[PDB]
C-alpha cells in the first residue's frame, strides 16, 4: 500500500511483502535405432567405389 | 629418354612458359579434384539418412 506519514503517534504502518518463485527445467532422454553392415561382412560388400549394398 | 626424344626434351623445357588457365579463378581450391582416366565414365554415390 501507500507509505505511512510519521506524524505525532502512530502504530499501524504500511507493509512490504515478499514472494518466492520456483523455476524448474525438465530434461528428456530419447533414442534412435539404425541398421548397418557387420564388420566381418564388410569385406563381402566392399566394392571398388562404394562399400555398401 | 631426354637423350633420345628431342621433342620430349623441348616440351619439358617449354612447358613452363604456358600460362595457367583462367577457369581456376571460377572455382574454390576445395571444389576441384583430379581423377585418373582418359575416356569413359565414372560413377559417384551419395548417401543420405532420414528418420522414420
Amino acid at each position: 500500500a501507500n507509505p505511512t506519514t510519521i506524524a505525532n503517534e502512530v502504530n499501524t504502518i504500511s507493509t512490504i511483502g515478499f514472494s518466492s518463485e520456483v523455476v524448474r527445467l525438465n530434461y528428456l532422454k530419447l533414442q534412435y535405432k539404425f541398421r548397418h553392415l557387420k564388420q566381418t561382412s564388410e569385406k563381402f560388400y566392399t566394392s571398388d567405389s562404394y562399400i555398401g549394398d | 629418354l631426354f637423350d633420345e626424344n628431342y621433342y620430349a626434351k623441348a616440351v619439358a623445357n617449354i612447358i613452363g612458359e604456358v600460362k595457367d588457365p583462367i577457369m581456376y579463378k571460377w572455382f574454390s581450391p576445395d571444389q576441384i579434384e583430379d581423377v585418373d582416366l582418359q575416356m569413359g565414365y565414372q560413377k559417384t554415390v551419395k548417401w543420405d539418412a532420414f528418420l522414420n
